[PDB]
């Protein structure tokens, strides 16, 4: 029971999703042909969540692939794990959003949504009991922002009682990649704040930091960055998919992580983040993992944590460990970082222990933090956006698609509202 | 002119109830409403209140698939409510709603039962949900304002004829 | 015969159950197969395979799924095990109002069927957690139903109470308080154990550096075994469930005895020891050996009961008690001079293969009500006040069929309770 | 000896027959070959072979063709298996007026021949469907003929009644009503089972997720076996067909007892059970275990009969009944105090290879009249009224030798019936 | 028993018929030589319906081939399956109807009818018991409309008590193929309404839709379109030809499908409609098939179903399935399409389960819908026709053959009558 409906929108969404599926496949013993060849019974105990099995032990993800262009999703198909996806999943048009929110939401993507929603409906009724919808969609692109956001809205109208979680890849102010990245992000966020229960905000900057420093990969492939995010999402959903000493449902995490309706944004991490052959100087222990997780170098978000205080924390560990050890370990942690844990909430941390390791690490962990500090990320984008709006810049592309200045002003208001609330609960 | 001033005194007597409707619009909190609605099945009182909002909006109750026991399809107004609330600009839409543009059908539904109900009365709603206070107030105040548009608007038009 | 009912509710409840039913089997001499007077906890079926008089409920199917595949599997009834769709997710308003008022009626059915079996239905044991989602609302709901049905029958409550320090779940504080509001006016007696104290006991007395949930649970379970064995077994001075209620609850409202099982002694500590009757009495009264995070010296033992097992001779016990009364340090409440009942059972505790404990010839579970538990109440009231100042996580609950006013009234109740204890102390 | 006649009419009838004659053979110990006192349902041939005392009629030759090739084939003497040219095609006017008044006379012949065999002809069993074409008119016609011939003899009616929800055939509602018009004034007793309730029973109690017609049919057949075995076998308190008629029909018009066979227990549910006599009584009275889509609590049981089999001792039964009378919930009619007859038969039910049920030592078919069946009547009257407002499918019937006025009179009859039940309830 | 007399008239009729025969041949194990080489005994159990056996295991379809030209029917002969026909069964003239209704009905076809009727009479007398006459004849051609309609009239005069069913291929307004398509259709329909019991209306448009979208054949051969219709007709008649759990005679379907004398027109579908390798992503279940069938993409008629409500439905499934599953599945469906099921009739659907799959699909289904929506098809043709009649267009071709304006006016009246009746029962 409690099955999840995956979604991948935009090149970024589509590629992280690509690597994401591959990752979980290996975790559940599924090979490229959609056949099971795993020695762990526990994999197929709850295969349900992430895979719909058919005739002859074919195993197929509950995943919908959306791209306003054909190309990136055709690369998907060519890919090794691409064959496990269905054509039913591959739903595309042939007009590119071209990093325009208005193309994604209003125009090109409004034409392609109904078809996608039909596939959504196919995938909802095929569920024993639908739990949630995971959407991997960039904030700063065209097919992630507009098309992604539109998809979220309609889906929430259809199934309002269910979980909507989005591992949304956000702009990094220091490494901007696109023109109107500010425009895309701001318009996206305005909608996202109101349309999702939880959003895991991952910027490329932080990923690079991790790769360079810790994993010691000074040639990051998008593959490597993707591999990172993939493992993050796996960890989030391990509990549903495997037995545990304490088991955290997606709703459980949300409920434990959220002081208020609005402030649902999070920073995921992972441990152990080490290079190959940089594990022999180490020894895998609960303290080790916690220390790694609570370090700034192992945050997959823009904000430095220490520029604020974690409102809440939820550390979903994996592999075979003493609850006592974890308890005792994360009590110390509460005490040490007195400055960086919010007062409002005692027992800031929330520890969930899945009994399954990630097939090759004897222990592992996955952080989820809600920090007041992430206000800084929003500030950066607000600033970037604001300056360009002062010159009414790039306006013509958006006004061309029906969008209005007042909308943008309202999107700015949304951003302002988000940052003030964090300040209040600093 | 004195007659005009008298209708404008009528309005001044009515201005607080118009102000009450405005205050109801205001009492629509940022995201507490947004979340009480996000949650599936809040206190029935608030479910009555959002049903009242649905009637206010003019959106009709749908039919729940009939159970085995009962041939008749169950009358459900919460699903319309679910979608109505779901709208991102729903709170904005409440702020946009006009007293003049109120179905008399809605007043019939709401004033009679919902306006004089004890659970629907704000005190119980204050208990029921802090977020719902606004919503209940909104429905009540909207009905009073359509009570008020119905009585003062034709009178003001008659006054305009006198003027 | 005097015969009983088990009700494991929530993940905690079921885990404890997993441990509990192991123990009973090992004692009564039943195999996991069900093959071999145990009347109290095994109802001998037609075919044979004596099957537990137990109920197993969780909204999280994950937990009881583990039960269904364990070696303890063919022991339990198909009926015994009941499943729900989705977990309460640490919401009391999902345990009580939503998913509760759905599957509860099915559970009431199984209860009633089981009730019919019992010739002499003694009462009930309700393993839950003040601070899980399931066991916080659902437990209360179940209790309410059973009160309406039976009323006069015995009801007992092994409640995993929040450890003031140790952290599991963020909303934990809210849940406890709502449970208390409802529980205290149904359950005639409530033995509350918090995990932190048990962990303390694990580390110190058994020299175990990795306290797993399993080990903590075996300890919890042996506390019950002693409470029962008076019913389950022969011997001088045999106690009944009703006897505890009657003896330990002079004032009907205050029924929260602490428990403490001694000896808590490893394979080593067996030697370097002789385990005399009076040794074990002293051990029980030890401030550190309490199964709660409460110092008994910070009030007065209102009432005590001691349930000696194995080779215990009453004269030995009577002298130890004299000694205890002599010590002026260990204070007792004004109203009663002699605040003990002694039950001596010829059955010794028999310890679980692959476990903490070694063969202790003599053992004693002291169930001792004191005014000193008012300290743990205060702490938790404070935790709640702090978060309910902010009105945090208010949204989750309200939208699930709850009252904000319910939170206020709950505190009021707690204030009343605390006041009552103060009166008693005076 | 007391000896009987079987009449399977319509596809439903014959399918049930396929199941029925399997069961009897397995019980009496006859092979499908006919090789081996079963007098009642097997008439011994010249040497060795035994021949079923049955009639097999269908206008659709398709059905009985399957009979002629089955392993149950050589068991029958093809004196029995009668064929017609073309199927009644869910027209009552083809079953009665057209294809009926053609092949009926041949059937009357076979009946008469079989009647001559019987020394003591007890009576008849007529498996038909209120809502097939064959069994709706033809059955009525056959009944009429037999009433003219015998009159005094016993006639029984296992009628597959329309499930209020479940859908087979559009004209289904018309057929039932015309059958009722004619049937109620011939058949002295009519045990009516609808498929939906049987399906409910299949899913819940036996844990079967694919209820085929075969399985549903075996259940239907075991209900009869119990009704018979009093004739078919020895034992205390043995009942006769005439006894039911006498027992279950306080008012000569109302004779529609519901049936319900317990225990309905799979291979698993064998263990973790005690199958006691009194367990099985409670099970029978269960609102869910009824073989109709009727809640017995929505009226009063007027007269009830219970046909225990296997190792049942009367004292056990008498106490269970006391208990049942005690429960005020289960309402009885004011004016008849003791509304049971108990028949205890030393023969236990023996279960079909490759089937639903496992070895239940004790079993009981409760044939209970209630005023609560007036709910299922009303529903069907309504379905008919709705379609006969439109006068839909009127053309089919009329053109086949029917009266429009016959439809009106049928309803009138139904109104009268319903009124009678209301009177009885009062 | 219950044998059917096939007919194929006009190029269209002749070609669908060609493919139709080939299809059934494979289903019944008959090869091109008219020899049986099948491993399923059930094929030859009821070969009767569709084939005459002669000396040396001859297998001859009871099919009459009519074409006012020789050419298309000479292609038939050349074809692989063409040589299975007894050459005496091809009745042709050498004057082409040339898409003139008047040539088909009045003139050229009146000369060739008597010869054809003689062949009809041969076939009727060679029947053990004639059930019906299947006529595959286009509405919009010359040899289908006029000649076809004339054939129907005379045959109905000869055998009025029998079934006349016509899988009539109708104009598609969006893909008109012929000049006076309107004229042909309108004159045909006028006669058809009054001369047939059931007519399955199949337009080329819908077939294309199916091929393009679902079967993913973006090169439809008339072969492929034909293969579609062929399977449809096979499904209709599966019951007569094979044993079943519930068996629907042709008359049974008609009787279940028709509220009133006139509204006998239907829309067939089929499932599973999937491309090769597309099937993969599906997994064959009763729900799957139902969902496919009730989707607009799998309708072989012009009308969108949702532009109206199904008056009645009859889903004749094939292969080995749970009646319960089908029952339960199509109950949901009734509930889901609250707006697209007519109120008049409860149990709108009628389920028939043949026990034979179509030799290569483990499960399969065949829809028959009667939708008020099909009024739209008639409207389109009425409009097309009406405009051209306003200019008295193409009149000379018809007046030349004796036909009159008043006739056309009366044909318009027929069309108008058909659309109003549907409106009434909307
Ligand atoms: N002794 C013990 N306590 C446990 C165990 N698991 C959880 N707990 C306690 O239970 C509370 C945490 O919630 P759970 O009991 O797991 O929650 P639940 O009752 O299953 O509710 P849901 O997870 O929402 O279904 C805390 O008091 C934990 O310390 C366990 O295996 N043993
Ligand atoms: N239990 C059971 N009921 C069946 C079976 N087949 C049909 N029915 C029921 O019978 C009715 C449907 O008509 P049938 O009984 O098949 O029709 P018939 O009496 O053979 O009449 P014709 O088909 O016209 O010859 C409905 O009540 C079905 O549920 C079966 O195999 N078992
Ligand atoms: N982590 C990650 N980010 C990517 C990848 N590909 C593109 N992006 C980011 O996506 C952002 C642009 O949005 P994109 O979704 O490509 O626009 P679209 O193609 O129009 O949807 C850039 O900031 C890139 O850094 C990838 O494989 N991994
Ligand atoms: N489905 C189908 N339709 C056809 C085929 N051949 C022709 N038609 C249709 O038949 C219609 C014309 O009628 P037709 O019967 O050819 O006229 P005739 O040759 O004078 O009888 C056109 O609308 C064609 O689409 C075929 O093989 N399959
Ligand atoms: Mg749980
Ligand atoms: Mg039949």
């Amino acid at each position: 029971m409690r099955e999840i409906v995956h979604i991948q929108a935009g090149q970024c969404g589509n590629q992280i999703g690509a690597k994401f599926w591959e990752v979980i496949s290996d975790e559940h013993g599924i090979d490229p042909t959609g056949s099971y060849h795993g020695d762990s019974d526990l994999q197929l105990e709850r295969i349900n969540v992430y895979y719909n099995e058919a005739a002859g032990n074919k195993y197929v993800p509950r995943a919908i692939l959306v791209d306003l262009e054909p190309g990136t999703m055709d690369s998907v198909r060519s890919g090794p794990f691409g064959q496990i996806f269905r054509p039913d999943n591959f739903v595309f048009g042939q007009s590119g959003a071209g990093n325009n929110w208005a193309k994604g939401h209003y125009t090109e993507g409004a034409e392609l949504v109904d078809s996608v929603l039909d596939v959504v409906r196919k995938e909802s009724e095929s569920c024993d009991c639908l739990q949630g919808f995971q959407l991997t969609h960039s904030l700063g692109g065209g097919t992630g922002s507009g098309m992604g956001t539109l998809l979220i809205s309609k889906i929430r109208e259809e199934y309002p009682d269910r979980i909507m979680n989005t591992f949304s890849v956000v702009p990094s102010p220091k490494v901007s990649d696109t023109v109107v990245e500010p425009y895309n992000a701001t318009l996206s966020v305005h909608q996202l704040v109101e349309n999702t229960d939880e959003t895991y905000c991952i910027d490329n900057e932080a990923l690079y930091d991790i790769c360079f420093r810790t994993l010691k990969l000074t040639t990051p492939t998008y593959g490597d960055l993707n591999h990172l995010v993939s493992a993050t999402m796996s960890g989030v959903t391990t509990c549903l998919r495997f037995p545990g000493q304490l088991n955290a449902d997606l709703r459980k995490l949300a409920v434990n992580m959220v002081p208020f309706p609005r402030l649902h944004f999070f920073m995921p991490g992972f441990a152990p983040l080490t290079s190959r052959g940089s594990q022999q100087y180490r020894a895998l222990t609960v303290p080790e993992l916690t220390q790694q997780m609570f370090d700034a170098k192992n945050m997959m978000a823009a904000c430095d944590p220490r520029h604020g205080r974690y409102l809440t924390v939820a550390a979903v560990f994996r592999g075979r460990m003493s609850m006592k050890e974890v308890d005792e370990q994360m009590l110390n942690v509460q005490n040490k970082n007195s400055s960086y844990f919010v007062e409002w909430i005692p027992n800031n941390v929330k520890t969930a222990v899945c009994d399954i390791p990630p097939r090759g690490l004897k222990m592992s962990a996955t952080f989820i933090g809600n920090s007041t500090a992430i206000q800084e990320l929003f500030k950066r984008i607000s600033e970037q956006f604001t300056a360009m709006f002062r010159r009414k810049a790039f306006l013509h592309w958006y006004t061309g698609e029906g969008m209005d200045e007042m909308e943008f002003t309202e999107a700015e208001s949304n951003m302002n509202d988000l940052v003030s609330e964090y300040q209040q609960y600093q | 002119a004195d007659k005009q001033m008298s209708v404008k005194e009528d309005l001044d007597k009515v201005e607080p109830i118009l102000e009450s409707a405005l205050a109801a619009l205001d009492t629509l909190t940022a995201q507490d409403i947004t979340v009480v609605k996000s949650m599936k099945s809040p206190p029935a009182g608030v479910k009555l209140v959002m049903e009242a909002i649905c009637i206010l909006k003019g959106i009709k109750a749908d039919k729940i698939p009939d159970p085995t026991g009962s041939g008749k399809k169950i009358e459900d107004f919460w699903g319309p409510a679910k979608r109505l609330l779901g709208d991102m600009r729903f709170l904005q839409s409440l702020h946009e709603y006009d007293k003049d543009n109120i179905p008399p059908a809605y007043m019939n539904i709401i004033r009679k039962n919902y306006i004089p109900n004890p659970d629907f009365v704000p005190e119980k709603i204050r208990n029921a949900s802090t977020a719902a206070e606004g919503l209940c107030k909104w429905v009540i105040a909207m009905d009073s304002y359509d009570k008020v548009a119905k009585i003062v608007a034709p009178l003001r038009n008659e006054l305009q004829k006198l003027e | 015969m005097r015969e009983c009912i088990s009700i494991h509710v929530g993940q905690a409840g079921v885990q404890i159950g997993n441990a509990c039913w192991e123990l009973y089997c090992l004692e009564h001499g039943i195999q996991p197969d069900g093959q071999m007077s145990f009347n109290t906890f095994f109802s001998e079926t037609g075919a044979g395979k004596h099957v537990p008089r137990a109920v197993f409920v969780d909204l999280e199917p994950t937990v009881i799924d583990e039960v269904r595949t364990g070696t303890y599997r063919q022991l339990f009834h198909p009926e015994q095990l009941i499943t729900g769709k989705e977990d309460a997710a640490n919401n009391y308003a999902r345990g009580h109002y939503t998913i509760g008022k759905e599957i509860i009626d099915l559970v009431l059915d199984r209860i009633r069927k089981l009730a019919d079996q019992c010739t002499g239905l003694q009462g009930f044991l309700v393993f839950h957690s003040f601070g899980g989602g399931t066991g916080s609302g659902f437990t209360s709901l179940l209790m309410e139903r059973l009160s309406v049905d039976y009323g006069k029958k015995s009801k007992l409550e092994f409640s995993i109470y929040p450890a003031p320090q140790v952290s599991t779940a963020v909303v934990e504080p809210y849940n406890s308080i709502l449970t208390t509001h409802t529980t205290l006016e149904h359950s005639d007696c409530a033995f509350m154990v918090d995990n932190e104290a048990i962990y303390d006991i694990c580390r110190r007395n058994l020299d175990i550096e990795r306290p797993t949930y399993t080990n903590l649970n075996r300890l919890i379970s042996q506390i019950v075994s002693s409470i029962t064995a008076s019913l389950r077994f022969d011997g001088a001075l045999n106690v009944d469930l009703t006897e505890f209620q009657t003896n330990l609850v002079p004032y009907p409202r205050i029924h929260f005895p602490l428990a403490t099982y001694a000896p808590v002694i490893s394979a080593e500590k067996a030697y370097h020891e002789q385990l005399s009757v009076a040794e074990i009495t002293n051990a029980c009264f030890e401030p550190a050996n309490q199964m709660v995070k409460c110092d008994p010296r910070h009030g007065k033992y209102m009432a005590c009961c001691l349930l000696y097992r194995g080779d215990v001779v009453p004269k030995d016990v009577n002298a130890a008690i004299a000694t205890i009364k002599t010590k002026r340090t260990i204070q007792f409440v004004d109203w009663c001079p002699t605040g003990f009942k002694v039950g001596i059972n010829y059955q010794p505790p028999t310890v679980v293969p692959g476990g903490d404990l070694a063969k202790v010839q003599r053992a004693v579970c002291m169930l001792s009500n004191t005014t000193a538990i008012a300290e743990a109440w205060a702490r938790l009231d404070h935790k709640f006040d702090l978060m309910y100042a902010k009105r945090a996580f208010v949204h989750w609950y309200v939208g699930e069929g709850m009252e904000e006013g319910e939170f206020s009234e709950a505190r009021e109740d707690m204030a009343a309770l605390e006041k009552d204890y103060e009166e008693v102390g005076v």
